[PDB]
């Protein structure tokens, strides 16, 4: 942000060689404070009065206290600080005169002071005891009760020791001081008049120049970021919607640091946060049953689906069950069912959370069943005493949607093998993404290879050799029989993620089972709140799909961490036929890029299978073939555009020959676009397929000699029968 | 097994370059097809291809002899994506364009030391249209084209 704006460079240096003089006087930092407070300094010409482009009606004279002393004859002013929001200091000069009597330039300082001052220290942080005490040079510390410079009409009150009892009242008064003090410590002439009379304020402004001005210039600089920022919620305020288990997140904290890589998590339903701490294993790939959030079974994958969220959805539950059964059928010995045993604590949790109510008890074939109550209207539940198994059945006055009606049975849930013991299943840690620092991936490549690559003559081969390495050892993801689809490092990270939450106190196996949702190309989901854990250990939870986007762009993408996004993002995920949205740079630069051969041919192919009418039909109409022949011609110019030999020419040439090759294509498009009846769909395309060429050539143009506009330059060409001189022409046309 | 989207393309591959009108193409032009579709395959590699999957004498290829020949090279060079992500990686700022600044600014992080003179030598040789910055298309070429 450039602080000084010199409006009129009207006079010769004299004006300039005066404004400069004026500034270099003022302390470099005072400025960095001003520019920091978003201020800007205006040096205009002879606009003295209300004429400044910024001198009109905003926040003017309401209560007149203006110069050092109090005058207010605005019209007769050459300096003014636009009080309210941003500091906007405006000044000007007439003939050669600040020198001789500095009693004039001394206002460009107080006239300034009002600027920083009030947020300089006087009242910067607050009245800081430093300035609150320094403001006590009234007549206590030093035998110097000589402050008839700033304390005349406001402080002849030597009969009222100043401190938290009064100083607030007339802050502004104590500003005029910080001003005439500043003006004096800096005025070109009187520097000691301050040092002579006030013996402290000197040692004050002085400390300010020591670094005091670098002070606020840094408590503000930092404030610069964190002020206007990305509204998240670092700290235990998010780790609460993070669903993660604190000992775990805090556990993960060690990794993000050691390896330096962002770790992003989706939401782990609260209901199983503790089910985790409690040692309950987590659902992986093998299971696809639905979780649930109501009643005793809550947070488990009830073998019975009508006992999970989708309570009522006949087909959802009908297929829901259909999925656990197979979950076991195909992956037996590893996946199956075991009775629900709500342990101690868990019971007290599904209470304050309000999931279940523990009341009346009862006696059945000799066992104590508390009876767990839930407002459901078809299932009643009871939990044994011997063991805490849980049970339900259809109320004598209701039925199961699938058309089932049963008596007191234990609630079975899904569970997987872990050290040979079917453990109940609950929500796992589904990573949304993994951002290792670009430098870590480096430590992923085997020296001999990255070595055998850079020791290359071909600079352009070198880049490749590198990129492939970077691609291979870092962007590439293979599909795995166990962990879904993921990267090798992604995997290693996966293991360290677990052995991390294992050397803590987890006895349920792994809590991070598959790869990062960024490969969930099939059934990608869109979560608003996403939990991240910077390489610094701070916890973070975005709020929007955008904020997450915005964040990642600022602290990951934009920074030096390697990241990639769900190949299905702007496209249409097949599985759930969902359309997400994620800002893709390449795309944001399409409006200006001549398409390729294949990108064209491709596009055609698209519509061909969308309507059932191609750019040209398989007939005899010599007007069709005219067309076919003609697109084959577009699929040349475009293909001629992106030529590799283009290097053997100098930059400028490239732009040119390319600009032509473009116009080339464009033209012939204009051509077909004027042909016979080419379906109205291709009609549009070919038109948009122009917009680009157009835009593209504009670029290649305003890149060198930009006076000519695409429209024009085109007219001047002759694409009749002779092409030869056409180019020879075009050349001069751009010279 | 090439998807259908993946087939409609190879269709308007033959289609476009066929001045004879059967659905059969020659050597000289089989090349032309792929090239435009996006490949620089050696005038040597076209020989045994058309020399094995069609010793049918003629020296042509029905769509079949093609639809197949293609679902062969459509495997390892499946780098179309890796590559488009390498690209987004260097494009450190989001402008869809790679600039020598960022080229260097990343060539370095991956432990490579480049001279302000050399990065401006890669970019240059990689830029096809002269703007003085590689775009995805220019990049895609730079990478694949051997
Ligand atoms: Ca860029
Ligand atoms: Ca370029
Ligand atoms: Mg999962």
């Amino acid at each position: 942000n450039n602080l000084v704006k010199t409006e009129f460079t009207n006079e010769t240096l004299d004006k300039i060689q005066q404004t400069q003089d004026l500034l270099k006087k003022i302390p470099k930092d005072v400025l960095e404070i001003y520019s920091e407070l978003g201020g800007e300094i205006y040096f205009t010409d002879i606009d003295l009065v209300e004429h400044k482009e910024l001198q009109d009606l905003s926040e003017e004279e309401k209560n007149s206290m203006n110069s050092r002393g109090e005058k207010v004859p605005f019209a007769s002013r050459f300096v003014f600080e636009k009080k309210r929001e941003t500091p906007k200091l405006i000044i000007n000069i007439k003939d050669y005169a600040i020198n001789s009597e500095q009693s004039k330039e001394v206002y460009y300082e107080i006239g300034k002071g009002i600027s920083l001052d009030i947020i300089s220290k006087d009242k910067s942080l607050d009245p800081e005891f430093l300035n609150l005490i320094k403001s006590l040079s009234d007549d206590s510390d030093s035998s110097d009760l000589l402050f008839s410079q700033k304390f005349k009409e406001k402080l002849e009150l030597n009969n009222k020791s100043i401190d938290i009892n009064f100083i607030k009242e007339n802050l502004t008064e104590f500003q005029h001081a910080f001003s005439l003090a500043f003006s004096y410590y800096f005025a070109p002439d009187h520097r000691t008049v301050l040092e002579l009379y006030a013996p402290d304020m000197f040692e004050y402004m002085n400390k300010l120049e020591k670094g005091g001005f670098e002070k606020i210039s840094e408590s503000l600089k930092k404030e610069g970021v964190e002020k206007d920022r990305i509204d998240v919620l670092k700290g235990e305020k998010a780790l609460k919607a993070s669903g993660l288990v604190p000992e775990h997140a805090d556990a993960f904290k060690k990794i993000a640091r050691e390896l330096n890589t962002y770790i992003l998590f989706r939401p782990v339903n609260k209901l199983a946060t503790n089910l985790i701490k409690s040692g309950v294993a987590t659902k992986g790939l093998n299971v696809h049953g639905k979780s649930s959030d109501w009643g005793p079974v809550a947070g488990y994958i009830p073998f019975d689906q009508d006992l999970s969220k989708k309570h009522g959805q006949q087909l959802a539950v009908e297929k829901g069950n259909l999925e656990n059964k197979k979950s076991i059928t195909e992956h037996e010995g590893e996946i199956g069912k075991i009775p629900l045993k709500l342990d101690h604590l868990r019971i007290e949790e599904l209470k304050e959370n309000g999931i279940i109510l523990k009341g009346k008890k009862e006696i059945d074939n000799g066992k104590k069943y508390y009876l767990l109550e839930s407002n459901n209207q078809v299932y009643e539940f009871r939990i044994s005493d011997e063991n805490n198994e849980v049970q339900y059945k259809t109320k004598e006055g209701k039925i199961t949607v699938l058309g089932e009606k049963f008596n007191w049975r234990n609630i079975e849930v899904m569970a997987k093998n872990v050290e040979g013991v079917l453990k109940p299943l609950t929500a796992d840690y589904d990573l949304f993404a993994l951002a290792p620092s670009l430098t870590e991936i480096k430590k992923q490549i085997p020296q001999k290879e990255w070595d055998k690559v850079v020791n290359t003559p071909n600079s352009l081969e070198k880049q490749k050799g590198v990129t492939n390495l970077l691609i291979k050892y870092g962007i590439e993801r293979k599909p795995d029989s166990t962990k879904g689809t993921l990267s090798n490092w992604q995997k290693q990270m996966l293991d360290r993620l677990n052995e991390a939450v294992k050397y803590t106190g987890y006895t349920g196996g792994d809590v991070v089972n598959h790869g990062t949702e960024q490969d969930n190309e099939e059934f990608p989901e869109k979560d608003n709140e996403i939990f991240i854990i910077n390489p610094e250990g701070e916890f973070i939870l975005t709020k929007n799909w955008e904020m997450t986007g915005r964040f990642i762009e600022k602290n990951i993408t934009g920074k030096d961490y390697l990241y990639y996004f769900n190949r299905s993002y702007n496209k249409i995920a097949p599985g759930n036929k969902a359309y997400i949205e994620w800002t893709d740079p390449i795309t944001k630069a399409k409006i200006n890029t001549i398409p390729t051969s294949a990108e064209f041919i491709k596009n055609l192919s698209s519509i061909r299978r969308s309507s059932n009418v191609g750019v040209y039909k398989d007939s005899g109409d010599k007007d069709e073939f005219a067309k076919k022949e003609s697109v084959k011609k577009i699929a040349g110019y475009l293909s001629d555009y992106y030529n590799s030999a283009n290097h053997i020419f100098s930059q400028e040439k490239k732009r040119k020959i390319s600009i032509f090759r473009g116009i080339q294509a464009y033209n012939e498009i204009e051509n077909v676009l004027k042909s016979k009846q080419i379906a109205p769909e291709y009609k549009n395309y070919f038109q948009y397929l122009k917009e680009r060429i157009t835009n593209q050539v504009q670029l290649l143009l305003t890149h060198q000699k930009s006076n000519i506009e695409f429209k024009l330059l085109y007219k001047q060409l002759n694409f009749t029968e002779n092409e030869t001189d056409n180019f020879e022409v075009f050349q001069k046309i751009i010279d | 097994q090439l998807t259908e989207e993946q087939i409609a393309e190879f269709k308007e591959a033959f289609s476009l370059f066929d001045k004879d009108g059967d659905g059969t193409i020659t050597t000289k032009e089989l090349g032309t097809v792929m090239r435009s579709l996006g490949q620089n395959p050696t005038e040597a590699e076209l020989q045994d291809m058309i020399n094995e999957v069609d010793a049918d004498g003629n020296g042509t290829i029905d769509f079949p002899e093609f639809l197949t020949m293609m679902a062969r090279k459509m495997k390892d060079t499946d780098s179309e994506e890796e590559i488009r992500e390498a690209f987004r990686v260097f494009d450190k700022d989001g402008n869809g364009y790679i600039s020598a600044a960022e080229l260097r600014h990343v060539m370095t992080n991956l432990g490579e030391k480049l001279t302000d003179e050399e990065v401006d030598q890669m970019i240059r040789e990689a830029d096809i249209d002269g703007d003085g910055q590689v775009n995805y298309e220019e990049f895609v070429q730079m990478m694949t084209a051997k």
